[PDB]
């Protein structure tokens, strides 16, 4: 039935995780008591992938909530979608990793990991075929990158063979530690994550900035774009239905599994499909504070949602490709897969998403590494990370690492023949 | 009678398997149910050709003789919950719980060899019903993960196990217009070379040729794969028309390779099929044969060397108007013959009408023709996704995927290189 | 050389501290240990000294402990005892204790980490040979192969080089190797060649080139022509190096 087992590290991941829930079951037409009210077959043929049939009939979300702290968690808990929720599938401790990673990844969250395990690992045995894993966090926070990029590779050891897909929120310039934090995770994903949506604060912030914005208002711009993100994985279907399809069209390269995504229409009368084609890979609809201009795209993976017609978006997919064959690489036959969808999401007619995996992306690590070199020729704020276990080294390592990320997105931007 | 099994594998070959049997069924009058429609005692086709693609159980009852694969249960499950529920024992269709995700390697190497034992053991069970079973025509896709990697894994045990018997590949060659991976061009190359050497005839089925055709001849804006299987059905038809009622040519799955292939490697026919007309003559439809928009394969038939030809024709044909359209393509010189090939064109005829399904868009036509000719212009196909695959591999793009299940990199090499020599096999026998 | 004690020498509180559920007393409290001790022994005292304890103590950090930094500093203690109490100090009473722990935390992958867990296996190894021409040591060759088909393909890569080590090391004999060889070995080496990583088929290519190089190449004919043709071709190749 390949199942998906969801994952939510940390205060912001637990946010975006519960935005993302609240907003993908109406688009299956459930309550928030689980029970099912939609008019349509659609919605509940691919129902199991996320959530998971209580014999009372009622459709829980095969979700994780795990957190260092109590904080969050808790407010998720006495919210609309903690009612869904399977109580015994909320992990926390009692401690925090006072947003640094060292905390989250050696500390007080490795001493929790055990205890999550056991969940996921009893939410698999109920898999008839899971197909894999897919993160919402933080790289910015201690316990969302720590623990998470933790909870990653001992999930990689346990399930080997399973699909690993992340929602990373990369941390703006505006909580002195998130450089350190980010880039130490970057390191993490680029050796143990199959997929990574690259979701840069500033982006949503800017975007958010429909006319200064909370987290709520960043956190309904995140879910809309997940849920047009899952759309593939959550509707049947031809196009990427599997994490894995998904992974082989849009990985070229092992370590370049980073992807730029875009959504549209925003907005604050109704488009047409050029409209929403050219709006969509606008610049200023790009989650991530980077212009696909300024680089290639290896490869795209287009999903569009609602009532349109198959021929007039392809035509026009087609036509953007001739046109701005300049901003894809050559040596890449059909890097552009577009599907489509008769389900829209609400209240919508039609919307569309855009994974990418453009080179223009170096611009966000670029930015990381700056600002994590500049801390770190100081050696400032070593010592809350280096009591906890950690070593200069694994700074450098990080560091190193992610120049050699930047490298090779530069190196594939220019490849010729 | 001399039984053919009809295996298919992944969702390209089960669903024109779908719409093959459909049409079958139908020629040969027999519903959904496997039981004759209201008022036949007999099916159509024999007593001659009938039993040697359905199995009469003795309760009133017809199979086919078919084995559908997939590695997910998608594609089957329809099969399984459509009104043709019944017309399949549920033994015959098999589905795993995780596919080869557009990847060779895992339909090869990794999850494609877990359920080979099954696949195997059913088609023993089907090949021990059979009085003297013929060989198999085997269906499929190049460019998805299943088709390609369970296939040829297929098709090699196949060879195996069956050594004497004879196969007949329908590959479906990948078209940009339907596309469901960036990776196609490499499961196309590495498939080409597992099965170079583990089927008798090859019949290549170039999607954006049938999509053309639909788009063309029936004026269907974007057709769908039901648009494409029912076009493909109709060809399949044609071609086993022969074999499933009374023919004068290609009534055996060996006179195939007798009539078309000079050489083990030069197994690779290019099909034309005419006419291809929507709802809404012989020396016309013969004559249209050797046009640009006619073949399976996109390419220009008036290029390359002609090194052997079968025509056959269906449905209402007197000898007459053919044997002067034969004359005629000969006498005023489409020729383009290679000087070495003996006699030309081999002529066949089945007065079995052509038929059309009602849920489709196709016209039923009085009469039409099918040629199946081994010309050197298909090798614009593989040249076409060599360079594709030149230009991903030049790169080593995507490669990690395939090196990561289980598969050695020195086989994109190999089977790149088997490649080029079939391209030069193929410009090097038409001089 | 004279020969020393450290049993008398732990911190008054160790296994309160030890035992502690905060992670920084039983990091503390190893790496004290370590510093005041440990590292500044040359020789030890087998005669009236019992480890067991210790040891034990060790073995289960090792084990079941999720503060990698604490795993590192008990193996690194455990290789030092090992080292410095030598044979026929170091009972395989005492191998029994951190030998399977050590084994099943090689899934670590942090450098610092798993390189004391690889010292303490090569000591350990050292001291005791896994393919002894005596087969004392068969359990400890049982828990090396048993571990070379475990799930997790970093405990598969860590265990079959380990084997790896054992052949090239060996150097009294191949009698016990060639009982576990067909029904064992071979079996098992077949399935790291055609794992699904790269990585681990090399390792696997290097096992089998290794049991030809020993075995002659002649005794596997038979089933390297079953393998792929290029994995066949990888190992030709491997055995030349
Ligand atoms: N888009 C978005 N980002 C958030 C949200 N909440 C927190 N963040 C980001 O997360 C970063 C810090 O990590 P947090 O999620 O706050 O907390 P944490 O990662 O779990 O670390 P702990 O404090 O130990 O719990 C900040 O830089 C924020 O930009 C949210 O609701 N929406
Ligand atoms: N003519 C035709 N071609 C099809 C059909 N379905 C898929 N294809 C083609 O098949 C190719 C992809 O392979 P699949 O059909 O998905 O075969 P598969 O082995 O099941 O692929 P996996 O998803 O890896 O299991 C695409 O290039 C399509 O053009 C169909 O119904 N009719
Ligand atoms: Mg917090
Ligand atoms: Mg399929």
């Amino acid at each position: 039935m390949r199942e998906i087992i969801h994952i939510s590290t940390g205060q912001c991941g637990n946010q975006i995780g519960a935005a993302f829930w609240e907003t993908i079951c109406g688009e299956h037409g459930l309550d928030f008591n689980g029970t099912y009210h939609g008019h349509d077959d659609i919605q509940k043929e691919r129902l199991n992938v996320y959530f998971n049939e209580a014999s009372s009939g009622k459709w829980v979300p095969r979700s994780i909530n795990v957190d260092l702290e109590p904080g969050t968690i808790d407010a998720v808990r006495n919210s609309a979608i903690g009612n869904l929720f399977r109580p015994d599938n909320y992990i926390f401790g009692q401690s925090s990793a006072g947003n640094v990673w060292a905390k989250g990844h050696y500390t007080e969250g490795a001493e929790l990991v055990d205890s999550v395990m056991d969940v996921i690992r009893r939410e698999a045995e109920g898999c008839d075929s899971l197909q894999g894993f897919q993160i919402t966090h933080s790289l910015g926070g201690g316990t969302g990158s720590g623990m998470g990029t933790l909870l990653i590779s001992k999930i990689r050891e346990e399930f080997p063979d399973r699909m690993m897909a992340t929602f990373s929120v990369l941390p703006s310039p505006k909580t002195r530690v998130e450089p350190y934090n980010a880039t130490l995770s970057v390191h993490q994903l680029v050796e143990h994550s199959d997929e990574t949506f690259c979701i840069d604060n500033e982006a949503l912030y800017d975007i958010c900035q429909l006319k200064q914005p909370s987290y709520g208002d960043l956190n309904n711009l995140v879910s809309s774009v997940m849920s047009g993100v899952t759309t593939s994985l959550r509707y049947p279907g031809q196009l990427n239905s599997d994490l894995r399809k998904l992974a082989v069209n849009l990985v070229p390269f092992p370590r370049l599994h980073f992807f730029m995504v875009g959504y549209a229409p925003l907005t604050a009368r109704s488009l047409t499909v050029p409209e929403l084609t050219q709006q969509m890979f606008d610049a200023k609809n790009m989650m991530a504070a980077a212009d696909p201009r300024n680089g290639r795209y290896l490869t795209v993976a287009a999903f569009f949602r609602g009532k349109v017609s198959v021929k007039e978006v392809e035509d026009e997919m087609h036509k953007v490709q001739s046109k701005n064959s300049d901003y894809f690489v050559e040596w890449i036959p059909n890097n552009v897969q577009t599907a489509v969808c008769s389900v829209a999401p609400q209240g919508l007619d039609m919307a569309a998403t855009f994974i990418a995996n453009s080179t223009s992306i170096q611009e966000l690590f670029k930015r990381v590494g700056d600002q994590f070199s500049a801390m770190f020729k100081r050696k400032a704020f070593l010592h809350w990370y280096t009591s906890e276990g950690m070593d200069e080294l694994e700074f450098s390592e990080a560091e190193s690492n992610m120049n050699d990320l930047v490298s090779e997105y530069q190196q594939y931007q220019e490849a010729t023949v | 009678m001399r039984e053919v099994i009809s295996i298919n594998v992944g969702q390209a070959g089960c669903q024109i398997g779908n719409a093959c049997w459909e049409l079958y069924s139908l020629e040969h009058g027999i519903k959904p149910d496997g039981h004759l429609e209201d008022g036949l005692s007999k099916p159509k086709g024999g007593e001659e050709g009938f039993s040697t693609f359905f199995h009469e159980t003795g309760y009133g009852k017809f199979v086919p003789r078919a084995i559908y694969v997939d590695l997910e249960p998608n594609v089957i499950d329809e099969v399984r919950n459509g009104p043709y529920k019944d017309l399949f024992h549920p033994e015959q269709l098999i589905s795993g719980k995780e596919d080869a995700a557009n990847n060779y390697a895992r339909g090869h190497y990794t999850v494609g060899r877990e359920i080979l034992g099954d696949v195997l053991d059913r088609i023993r069970k089907l090949a021990d019903q059979c009085d003297g079973l013929q060989g198999f025509l085997f269906t499929h896709s190049l460019g998805g993960g299943t088709g390609s990697g369970l296939g040829s894994l297929l098709l090699e045990e196949l060879s195996a196990e069956y050594g004497k018997k004879s196969k007949l590949e329908f590959a479906v060659y990948p078209a940009p217009q339907v596309s469901t991976s960036v990776v196609e061009p490499y499961n196309t190359v590495l498939t080409t070379h597992t099965t170079l050497e583990h089927a008798d005839c090859t019949f290549m089925v170039d999607n954006e040729a049938i999509y053309d055709m639909c788009k063309r001849n029936l004026d269907i804006p974007r057709p769908s794969f039901a648009n494409l299987n029912n076009l493909i059905a109709q060809v399949v038809s044609s071609v086993t028309a022969s074999l499933r009622f009374d023919g004068s040519l290609n009534v055996d799955l060996n006179e195939f390779q007798t009539n078309l292939v000079p050489y083990p490697r030069i197994h690779f026919p290019l099909v034309s099929y005419s006419p291809v007309l929507s709802k809404s003559s012989v020396s016309e439809i013969t004559n249209a044969c050797f046009e640009p928009g006619n073949q399976m394969v996109k390419c220009d038939p008036r290029d390359g060397k002609y090194m052997a030809t079968c025509l056959l024709y269906r449905g209402d044909v007197v000898t007459r108007d053919v044997q002067r359209a034969v004359e005629q393509v000969k006498n005023k010189k489409t020729v383009q013959l290679v000087d070495w090939c003996p006699t030309g064109f081999k002529i066949g005829i089945c007065y079995e009408p052509p038929t059309a399904t009602p849920n489709s868009q196709l016209a039923t036509v009085d009469r039409a023709v099918c040629m199946l000719s081994n010309t050197t212009s298909i090798a614009e196909a593989w040249k076409r996704i060599d360079r594709k695959f030149d230009l991903m591999y030049a790169k080593r793009a995507f490669v990690h995927w395939y090196v990561g299940e289980g598969m050695e990199e020195g086989e994109f090499t190999e089977a790149r290189e088997d490649l080029a020599a079939l391209e030069r096999d193929y410009i090097e026998v038409g001089a | 050389l004279p020969e020393e004690t450290i049993l008398d020498k732990l911190p008054k509180d160790f296994q309160e501290r030890i035992t502690s559920s905060k992670w920084k007393d039983r990091v503390e409290a190893l790496e004290e240990f370590w510093d005041s001790v440990l590292s500044q022994t040359k020789k030890l005292k087998s005669t009236s000294q019992n480890y067991s304890n210790l040891l034990g103590i060790y073995g289960h950090i090792i084990q079941k402990d999720a503060n990698i930094q604490a795993v590192a500093l008990a193996a690194q203690s455990v290789e030092l005892i090992c080292d410095k109490l030598k044979t026929p100090g170091f009972s395989k009473d005492y191998v029994s204790l951190v030998f399977t722990p050590l084994l099943d935390r090689t899934k670590e992958k942090k450098p610092s980490v798993i390189e004391a867990i690889r010292k303490a296996l090569l000591t350990i190894c050292k001291y005791y040979d896994p393919l002894a021409s005596s087969g004392r040591n068969e359990d400890m060759l049982k828990d090396i192969l048993e571990h070379m088909k475990h799930k997790t393909p970093q405990i598969r890569m860590e265990c079959t080089q380990l084997f790896n080590a054992s052949m090239k090391e060996e150097k009294d004999g191949y009698s016990t190797l060639q009982r576990y060889l067909k029904d064992e070995v071979v079996p098992i080496v077949i399935q790291i060649v055609n794992d699904t990583q790269p990585a681990i088929r090399t390792i696997g290519f290097e096992s089998f080139a290794i049991l030809i190089k020993i075995f002659g190449m002649n005794t596997f004919v038979k089933t390297l022509e079953h393998l792929d043709n290029l994995k066949r071709k990888k190992i030709e190749e491997t055995v030349k190096t």
